[PDB]
């Protein structure tokens, strides 16, 4: 089992402004990861292949790089459509685990 | 390519139903399938992952208890469970698992609100 | 006894590149003699981990035929690669009998195989979708289609190339690095055993 482990739960004091987002683990993976958005009562969407790439349609501000245990991403505009969730998933490591949750919103 | 919700009701401790989650054309048995579960106010929580050669890893919490398998010609996923303890009244997501390495497949299923209680509709 | 004979068990541990993940190189060593302090004397000491035959008297108890392989995988798929258990490599590129007799040998190679930029000549089949019975080779380098939709060409959605690739990037921890493996195997076709150690009769 890898602890999925994220210090920064609820940034929602960013309106439009730099996100510090971050997770961690415990044993040293490398960029086999992604993260997801699941939007409330409704089901997930995914944003990044594998820390390094970008999903087909989202805006290209959404950067994320990440190696050696410690993986970090960045929105930086927060547009109003972005009002959910963000969680850390890691694979290819049996068993997959699951972050425990971020919150984000807008005032 | 879209998934196909199939499953609802309250059901008790003890008694298990039949989980499905059907496919628009996509292929089942031979593609990597997954599911996971959703607390209410909580996390995520894998539940299980079949590839396919036909590999059952599914997670150490809920072992001996959950049986999987896909249809060969109805596109539907099948699981059914055994003995439930009422702390999975969550909503069960299916889907494939998302990336084999790198690829823009993304796509995802939605979900039913099951419920496990031993009081009934009232 | 007798004058030893040199032995290509170095030919099969000393190469400038070990075949990739798709095909597992045989070489099928026949006629030789036994003798393996080598491989103790070329890394720093670990545990084979391996199952078949104990590792204190592979030079004794000698065979008719050793079924020898090269391949470069992960540190999770080295502790993978045990018979019984399935997976990507395990299930989709390399599976073992049930009744294996022979046990692999293990080895951390970080200074040879990998790169400063990342090496990324070692690919492996993540995507086969076919069970594999133990000891065969398949190359399946034609892409394949799934969805129902008849995909037939090059480069397309939902039209998935087979054969992906390792990355190799020095600064990475243990579990991620490259391992050769060379998995050794005996047979017993009741031959004339022609493959032992040193004695005298």
């Amino acid at each position: 089992d890898i602890q999925m482990t994220q210090s920064p739960s609820s940034l929602s004091a960013s309106v439009g402004d730099r996100v510090t987002i971050t997770c961690q683990a415990s044993q040293d993976i490398n960029i086999y990861l992604n993260w997801y958005q699941q939007k409330p009562g409704k089901a997930p969407k995914l944003l990044i292949y594998d820390a390094s790439n970008l999903e087909t349609g989202v805006p290209s501000r959404f950067s994320g790089s990440g190696s050696g245990t410690d993986f970090t991403f960045t929105i930086n505009s927060l547009q109003p459509e972005d009002i959910a969730t963000y969680y850390c998933q890691q694979y290819d490591n049996l068993p997959r685990t699951f972050g425990q949750g971020t919150k984000v919103e807008i005032k | 390519v879209q998934l196909v919700e199939s499953g609802g009701g309250l059901v008790q401790p003890g008694g298990s139903l039949r989980l499905s989650c059907a496919a628009s054309g996509i292929i089942v048995s031979s593609n990597y399938m997954s599911w996971v579960r959703q607390g209410p106010g909580k996390g995520l929580e894998w539940v299980s992952v079949i590839y396919s050669g036909g590999s059952t890893y599914y997670a150490d919490s809920v072992k001996a208890r959950f049986t999987i398998s896909r249809d060969n010609s109805k596109n539907t996923l099948y699981l059914q469970m055994n003995s439930l303890r009422a702390e999975d009244t969550a909503v069960y997501y299916c889907a494939r698992e998302v990336v084999g390495s790198n690829s823009n497949m993304d796509v995802w299923g939605q979900g039913t609100t099951v419920t496990v209680s031993s009081a009934s509709t009232k | 006894p007798n004058i030893t004979n040199l032995c290509p068990f170095d030919e099969v541990f000393n190469a400038t590149r070990f075949a990739s993940v798709y095909a597992w190189n045989r070489k099928r060593i026949s006629n030789c003699v036994a003798d393996y302090s080598v491989l103790y004397n070329l890394a720093p000491f670990f545990t084979f981990k391996c199952y078949g035959v104990s590792p204190t008297k592979l030079n004794d108890l000698c065979f008719t035929n050793v079924y020898a392989d090269s391949f470069v995988i992960r540190g999770d798929e080295v502790r993978q690669i045990a018979p019984g258990q399935t997976g990507n490599i395990a299930d989709y590129n390399y599976k073992l009998p049930d009744d294996f007799t022979g046990c692999v040998i293990a080895w951390n190679s970080n200074k040879l195989d990998s790169k400063v930029s990342g090496n990324y000549n070692y690919l492996y089949r993540l995507f086969r979708k076919s069970n594999l019975k133990p000891f065969e080779r398949d190359i399946s380098t034609e892409i394949y289609q799934a969805g129902n939709k008849p995909c037939n060409g090059v480069a397309g959605f939902n039209c998935y190339f087979p054969l992906r690739s390792y990355s190799f990037r020095p600064t990475y921890g243990v579990g991620h690095q490259p391992y050769r493996v060379v998995v050794l195997s005996f047979e017993l076709l009741h031959a004339p055993a022609t493959v032992c150690g040193p004695k005298k009769s």
